[PDB]
């Protein structure tokens, strides 16, 4: 009873099917096929042509964007099949309505092919964009993917241009080429676009419980560097009230006394 | 909750049954009013075989199920006219109860059986005494109260608004609301005025009855007593 | 008797099945009498 | 934005995901592709053009 | 229409989970995120959620609040047209320690 | 209600059932523990009543949901309480089960065959199996324990196979089947059980005599000692013990005695406690009886009370203030009985202290539910059960009955010349009353008039409702924008995200609506029939005509009627097919008329049908 | 239809005083009141327009007591009383009277000295009311159905005697 | 995943045993005043939301006059869920109910 009430939690947040790294390639195959079951609204314009309503009203605004219940993002939708609210041969089904509105609610069968990518799975990336702090990256060219600072190894010197960007240089000495394969740090679903955390750098590491003390010195750099981030974006849309002295006198606030 | 379900029976709100059908006949109130006027839908024969159209709905229907099993009940009846309810035959029971009303033609109340084949006995009247037989069937399946009709809550409106007017008193026993209250609010073991109707034989004469109610009737020592004298 | 019958349904575990007309308002629920006895389905002809 | 005649009221997934190959990926996305093509979908079968050229070719 | 629709007519999230209308809540989301509802009940404190090897959340079941305590799960909410008396009979209900628990469908 | 607006997800059935103190503790948005609501200045003071974890107030942005006093639908708090009290609602219930317990071997007194005999017959009883649960009875053989053992074991056999030959057929459900019936035996059964249970003074397991408890009209038990007869017969039957190896009662006293009992016979209160089969398999535990807790319920419900200019204090803070004071107190009396002890000896203080404050704190909580159950105080304010209960109660005053929008209310004026199936509409109440009409192709002609005539001129509209879910009023604006609006009506959605829907117009109540007419008192639905709309200029009054005057049982004396507009499609059918004038011609307490012409009608036939008019 | 009111200023050192404050003054107000604050008698008022004017110290703010009834009226009468004080006199209490036209409307009841009560249907057009071969047309036209439940036969004996003592 | 295939089978199982066959059916042929009040306000209810109308509307602007229309020449696309008290129910369409 002490680890029963527990066990139900780790089920429910267990990956059902991991990704497996094949064909020598090193990557990990992450577009999958997952047969689903909605519950979905009919409008009444659609009452001659139900397919097509399911369609271009719920299964439409959910390709190219992350599901949370499939675990992924819906590349696109295969066999659609309408539940027929009536246990029964013909084309003509029947989907009960609601008593208040003419809308009908019926269930529904499709297979979803969804890229679920989860952690620890190795992915490959064309190099977007490379700043002082990150590199972007481009998965399939169309998934975005980001490397943090502290997730690019010590060995590795960025190199800013002067000219007109910058350009990132690896541990033997050479620019970073046009695509870059890293492993999956963590994965941002709750933003606008799906946003894939990256490491280049990867439990025994404990000598003399070692591992369970932490280095401050490389804990604080990915601390300042998060809190700088949350804190420069809470200050923008800021607003603040005008104070008047009682002389006529605005105050205004500025650091930098001079121009 | 008390309704008319779809298989015709009065179900309450949780399926339960309350009664088996509307009155022992499922007719709606509002339509039993020229079931019996029986010479007014003779007069008016066309214009309600026009109404009742029959057209659309002879394929839908059963004719003769029920009309052959109406017969046997009937015979079974007369068999056992001077008997008693007691003795009376179990046999076959009401055609209502076997046939589904709104489905059979000829599923119709013993007492609608027996009003309709003694208006085509004691009337002998280009209507046909069969062919107005058909009609009257037709009338009283569509006189059917519908599944679905809120009969509690209009049983209840049918007991309360009438009792409205008998807000006034008396002009021994009990009357109006206090009476109705003392069934229906209180179901009253400790009734205010309890009676018992004896039913005499013809066998006893007025005086004997008379006599019979003073052996019954409580006599107290008051009542013989004159006068108390007390030296 | 509002809480008391409240407390006899708590002490029984009881299920408001939501059958009964009083149940129905109680909960927003259409009534199950006369045009509530039924549902109504729309006949859709593509499969 | 986010109502019943927008999303679902629920989704399930009524079997465990099964795994695609490269080339059932390709012939999934050129069905798919050519299924729509035949208004805010259009920006999403864009972005759906980008990953076929991926798994064939180079950007 | 009388008793209802033209009265106290509140579409009213709830929990699937737990059959509730008083622990659902909209969670408040970052810069770019969008709020959710979310059920204070069902859901889990983030630091007491602690662990075959290790698992981790799908980032789409975490939410924080207001007070900026970050919750994992109680994201099985739907909305249900109910009466407002409801989630004030409701509410007076747990005052004195009664739980109603609604059961929806679908699940 | 809107239709534009359907809802997918429904209410199938409600379950009851008690909150406890874990359960409550987790979902709570803020502990209260401050007895003042607000601060100085004016904030809500952190930790108090006001608090805004606990829901926007005081034009403050909710600490929870970060929403606004519109849109935050309050949030539940919770109160710690430094002991645990009595429930009042279930105070009768734990007293019964306290009075029926054995304080030894802390089993209920009745004999353990007997209590499982109870237990059978109610298990038998969650299945609609009644004939079976008396069958059990014929189930026979001072008496040895393997004898009994056998009897349990032959009626649990009985009671295992009756459910499953059952249950095979379409007798009873994994759910198990209730009725009304099966309610009545279940009601019965748990009745002659706990009156069974009451009646047994020497414990039948173990022949020990336990001290009687008794009770007063607030939640308090003392314990009356026992006499010598009885303190003999605990020294003669305590060498048994060994080889198996009026004061008043606290709170924690009786939850301890019971969570042994309720431990010892969880078998027969599973089903005492259960109408049909518990499949959630939770365990019934004492603590429900008890409250360690108490829910603070949102803001939003205990806001207070603004008349005119004079802000008045809400009464549940100030009864939910006053356990708060009590809680302060007896942490504080916890804290320096934890101080100090070497020294004793007379500890009839340190009791009578603890007596002190288990009855004060029970006092503020009983205060709280339920006011008739809480010491006078020198009129008192109003429990949750007073609030459920003030008159009629919420559920007659405000749920089985309720105010409604979309209504009017005048003096019928009789009108020979309108149909008998209409109802004269003065134009006031034409003006003001308005049906949310969707904009189509087949009446775009019709609402662009209503759109450009506004709220003023008849037929008009009051509001425009957009796709998007907007409102535009036509109220302030001038005959030009209302144009330009009427000229963007039929306009195709740019989002695709409510393609589905199209505009609405809030247009005045026309010559083609439904009305419900309702003349009090509706003693029968003929006082509340259907009527056709029929918009009479210049008129002040409602306009009936005589034909009405029956059903209704309205004569024109100054009498008042209700007008009620229903505002969608299925409730326009039915007052129009259902409800409607025409089929309430025949009243069903006697299938006669209802409906004819009443006084100068009558008169005028006897003149007009005479044989000398020509 | 005369109302009265009484503005009293109550709620021992005055704060609200009758009139206009300086400095402050919401826009057109002099149309209904005086220079003293008080109404102009025999003014039309509906409800939400000032029915008198003050300025009160402790909040330092011009504030007006409002006209609210579902009538309108006209000011009939404006009494000033300064009692309950020997020698500190200023006003604090003042009685104002409305004067509410009421013209006989649909719904007004109207009755014979017979208890024969009756609310008012219409105002039919003498053009379209019923003319007597005098030339008159009843002022009232009480329906002939009333009389045979009421039994009010002094009405009709009122009515043949009434004409005679006209004429 | 799993558990959810299993309560879809029992979802759709319950269904099954619920629904009677179009031959079993047993209720009246009749289309209740109760069915008809529903299946006129309903089809109102989507004429208002701009559904495919299957009658010639000369020139009616009520969408329950239309409905009217399209029950006078039975193209109502509605079917009646009739409901017995076990919870079991009889299909019928509005087209093969008898309409007085
Ligand atoms: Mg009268
Ligand atoms: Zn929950
Ligand atoms: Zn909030
Ligand atoms: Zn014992």
């Amino acid at each position: 009873n002490e680890n029963r009430e527990t066990a139900r939690f780790i089920k429910k947040h267990k990956k059902q099917v991991t990704n497996p790294i094949d064909e020598k390639n090193g990557t990990s195959n992450c577009i999958v096929r997952v047969p689903i079951a909605l519950y979905v609204s009919l409008a009444p314009m659609y009452l001659e042509n139900p397919l097509q309503g399911v369609m271009k009203q719920h299964l439409n605004p959910l390709v190219m964007k992350y599901n949370n219940k499939v675990g992924g993002v819906v590349l696109g939708y295969e066999g659609l099949k309408i539940l027929d609210a009536d246990p029964l041969d013909t084309s003509e089904k029947l989907i009960k309505i609601t008593p208040d509105t003419p809308f009908g609610f019926t269930w529904c069968h499709v297979n979803l092919y969804v890229w679920q990518p989860q952690v620890g799975d190795v992915l490959e990336g064309y190099i977007f964009i490379q700043s002082a702090s990150h590199i972007g990256l481009l998965i399939h060219d169309a998934f975005n993917a980001s490397i943090k600072k502290n997730n690019i190894p010590v060995d590795w010197t960025f190199v800013h241009n002067d000219v007109e960007l910058g350009h990132w240089v690896d541990s033997n000495g050479e620019p970073i080429d046009g695509k870059l394969r890293f492993t999956v740090r963590n994965v941002h679903t709750t933003g606008r676009v799906v946003s894939v955390d990256g490491t280049l750098i990867s439990y025994n590491s404990s000598r003399s419980q070692a591992e369970s003390l932490p280095i401050v010195s490389n804990k604080k750099i990915v601390f300042d560097d998060e809190v700088s981030i949350e804190n420069k974006e809470s200050h923008k849309e800021l607003d603040l009230p005008e104070v008047k002295e009682d002389n006529g006198s605005e105050i205004v606030y500025e650091e930098n006394t001079s121009e | 909750g008390v309704h008319v379900s779809y298989d015709n029976s009065i179900r309450d709100a949780d399926g339960t049954l309350v009664q088996f059908m509307y009155g022992g006949d499922a007719i709606d109130i509002t339509k039993e009013s020229h079931m019996t006027q029986f010479e007014f839908c003779l007069d008016n024969y066309y214009a309600l075989l026009k109404k009742y159209n029959p057209s659309a709905l002879i394929e839908h229907l059963d004719v003769e199920s029920a009309l052959k099993y109406s017969k046997k009940t009937l015979k079974y009846r007369k068999k056992h006219s001077k008997e008693p309810h007691y003795k009376q035959s179990v046999k076959y029971d009401p055609v209502l109860a076997k046939y589904n009303p709104a489905k059979y033609l000829g599923s119709v109340s013993e007492n609608f059986q027996d009003k309709l084949e003694s208006f085509l006995d004691k009337n002998s009247k280009g209507v046909n005494e069969k062919k107005f037989r058909a009609l009257m069937q037709l009338k009283y399946m569509r006189s059917l109260i519908n599944p679905g009709e809120a009969v509690g809550i209009i049983a209840s409106q049918s007991v309360g608004e009438p009792s409205t007017q008998m807000t006034l008193n008396t002009f021994n026993v009990t009357l109006g609301i206090p009476r109705l209250r003392e069934i229906v609010m209180t179901a009253s073991a400790a009734i205010k005025t309890p009676q018992m109707t004896l039913p005499i034989w013809n066998d006893v004469s007025d005086e004997q009855a008379d006599t019979f109610c003073k052996s019954i009737s409580k006599v107290l020592l008051s009542e013989v007593i004159d006068k108390v004298i007390v030296t | 008797t509002t809480c008391q019958f409240l407390t006899k349904a708590v002490l029984d575990n009881e299920r408001e099945q939501l059958d009964s007309p009083s149940a129905r308002i109680v909960v927003g629920k259409l009534n199950n009498v006369g045009t509530g006895s039924f549902d109504v389905l729309a006949k859709v002809p593509n499969a | 934005s986010a109502t019943t005649l927008n999303t679902p009221v629920v989704i399930h997934a009524t079997q465990l995901p099964q795994h695609v190959s490269t080339d059932e990926v390709l012939q999934f996305l050129e069905s798919f592709i050519d299924e729509k093509e035949n208004t805010n979908l259009s920006s999403s079968i864009s972005q759906l053009k980008r990953i076929q050229r991926d798994f064939k070719g180079l950007p | 229409d009388r008793l209802l629709n033209s009265s106290d007519y509140t579409q009213a999230s709830v929990c699937r989970e737990c059959g509730s209308i008083l622990t659902t809540q909209q969670s408040v989301p970052r810069i770019g995120s969008i709020s959710t509802v979310c059920c204070r009940r069902c859901s889990m404190r983030f630091e007491d959620a602690k662990k075959g090897e290790k698992i981790f959340i799908d980032d789409s079941q975490i939410w924080e609040d207001g007070q900026g305590n970050k919750f994992v799960g109680g994201n099985e909410t739907t909305t249900v047209a109910i009466p407002f008396v409801l989630k004030y009979l409701d509410s007076e209900l747990s005052a004195m320690g009664i739980r109603l628990r609604y059961n929806v469908e679908p699940k | 209600m809107d239709i534009s607006k359907p809802v997918g997800s429904e209410i199938t059935s409600v379950d009851f059932g008690i909150l406890t103190a874990k359960e409550i503790r987790n979902l709570s948005a803020k502990q209260i523990t401050n007895p003042t609501v607000l601060d100085n200045l004016g904030h809500p003071v952190s930790g108090g009543l006001y608090d805004l974890a606990l829901g926007a107030f005081l034009r403050n942005l909710c600490s929870t949901c970060g929403l606004d006093e519109k849109f935050c639908p309050g949030h539940q708090g919770h109160i710690e309480l430094p002991v645990p009290c009595y429930n009042p609602l279930f105070f009768n219930q734990l007293y019964i089960y306290l009075r029926a317990s054995c304080l030894f071997c802390h089993h209920f007194r009745l004999k353990s065959v007997e209590v499982h005999r109870y237990a059978c017959k109610l298990r038998l009883l969650q299945y609609g199996l009644i004939d079976e649960s008396y069958k059990l009875d014929e189930i026979t053989l001072d008496i040895s324990s393997t004898l009994l053992n056998e009897l349990k074991s032959k009626r649990s056999e009985y009671v295992d196979m009756a459910i499953a030959k059952a249950l095979s057929d379409g007798r009873t459900t994994e759910r198990g089947s209730f009725t009304a019936t099966v309610n009545d035996e279940r009601k019965k059964l748990v009745h002659e059980f706990h009156k069974k249970l009451l009646s047994r003074g020497k414990c039948d397991n173990c022949g020990m005599f336990s001290p009687k408890f008794r009770k007063d009209g607030f939640t308090k038990i003392f314990e009356t000692a026992l006499n010598e007869k009885q303190i003999t017969n605990n020294r003669v039957k305590g060498f048994i013990r060994q080889d198996m190896i009026s004061t008043y009662i606290l709170s924690t006293e009786v939850k301890n005695i019971l969570d042994t009992v309720f431990r010892k016979e969880q078998c027969v209160l599973q089903y005492v406690f259960h109408s049909r089969p518990n499949l959630s398999r939770k365990l019934v535990k004492a603590d429900s009886f008890f409250m360690d807790v108490l829910v603070v319920p949102p803001t939003r419900f205990r806001l207070p009370s603004k008349l005119g200019e004079e802000v008045h204090e809400n009464s549940q803070n100030q009864l939910l203030s006053k356990v708060l004071t009590t809680s302060l107190l007896i942490r504080d009396l916890n804290d320096d009985l934890s101080k100090l002890k070497v020294s004793l000896e007379d500890r009839r203080v340190i009791f009578s202290r603890l007596m002190n404050a288990f009855v004060t704190i029970q006092n503020d909580v009983n205060a709280f539910i339920d006011s008739t159950k809480a010491q006078g105080r020198t009129v008192p304010i109003p429990g949750v059960k007073q609030a459920l209960e003030k008159k009629e109660g919420l559920f007659r005053k405000h749920m089985m009955g309720k105010r409604v929008n979309y209504a009017a209310r005048s003096v019928i004026s009789p009108d020979p010349n309108i149909e008998t199936n209409e109802i004269g509409v003065p134009p006031v109440f034409a003006v003001k009353l308005t049906y949310p009409e969707p904009v189509t192709a087949y009446n775009i002609a019709e609402l662009r008039q209503a759109v450009i005539n506004g709220p003023d001129k008849w037929p008009g509209a009051t509001q425009i409702q957009n796709e998007d879910g907007s409102l535009v009023s036509l109220i302030g604006m001038s005959v030009e924008q209302r144009k330009a609006l009427a000229n963007q009506l039929l306009t195709p959605s740019s989002n695709v995200s409510t393609h589905t829907l199209n505009k609405k117009v809030y247009r005045h109540i026309k010559n083609r609506d439904v009305v419900l007419m309702n003349r009090q008192p509706t003693l029968h639905k003929a006082s509340m029939m259907g009527h056709k709309v029929r918009v009479l200029p210049n008129e002040k009054t409602l306009r009936l005509h005589y034909a009405n005057t029956g059903a209704y049982n309205a004569d024109f004396d100054g009498d008042e009627m209700n007008m009620h507009f229903p505002q969608n499609e299925n409730a326009r059918a039915e007052a129009l097919n259902l409800a409607n004038t025409d089929s309430q011609y025949l009243t069903p307490t006697s299938g006669s008329p209802v409906r004819g012409l009443i006084q100068d009608h009558i008169s005028a036939g006897v003149w007009l049908t005479s044989k000398d008019s020509f | 239809m005369y109302k009265t009111e009484k503005v009293d200023l109550a709620l021992d050192p005055i704060t609200q005083h009758f009139g206009f404050g300086n400095d402050e003054w919401p826009k057109e107000w002099l149309e209904k009141l005086d220079e003293d604050g008080l109404p102009y008698i025999g003014t039309y008022v509906e409800e939400g327009d000032p029915i008198c004017a003050y300025f009160d110290d402790t909040l330092n703010k011009t504030k007006i007591k409002t006209y609210h009834s579902s009538e309108p009226a006209y000011i009939e009468e404006v009494n000033l009383i300064g009692d309950e004080s020997n020698k500190f006199q200023e006003l604090q209490t003042v009685s104002i009277k409305y004067r509410i036209r009421r013209t006989p409307q649909i719904g007004d009841k109207f009755s014979s000295r017979h208890g024969q009560k009756g609310v008012c249907s219409r105002k039919w057009p003498t053009i379209d009311m019923p003319f007597s071969e005098t030339g008159i047309q009843p002022d009232i036209i009480i329906n002939p159905h009333a009389f045979p439940s009421r039994m009010t036969i002094g009405m009709f004996v009122e009515s043949l005697a009434g004409k005679a003592g006209a004429l | 995943p799993e558990d959810f295939q299993q309560h879809e089978q029992i979802r759709r199982k319950t269904l099954k045993e619920k629904a009677i066959p179009k031959d079993q059916r047993a209720t009246t042929p009749y289309m209740t005043k109760y069915e008809r009040a529903r299946i006129l306000g309903t089809r109102a209810l989507q004429i208002s939301m701009n559904a495919p109308v299957f009658v010639d509307l000369e020139g009616e602007t009520d969408p329950l006059r239309i409905a009217m229309k399209e029950l006078a020449e039975k193209k109502i696309p509605l079917v009646i869920r009739r409901y017995l008290p076990d919870g079991s129910f009889e299909d019928w369409s509005v087209e093969e109910l008898i309409v007085d």
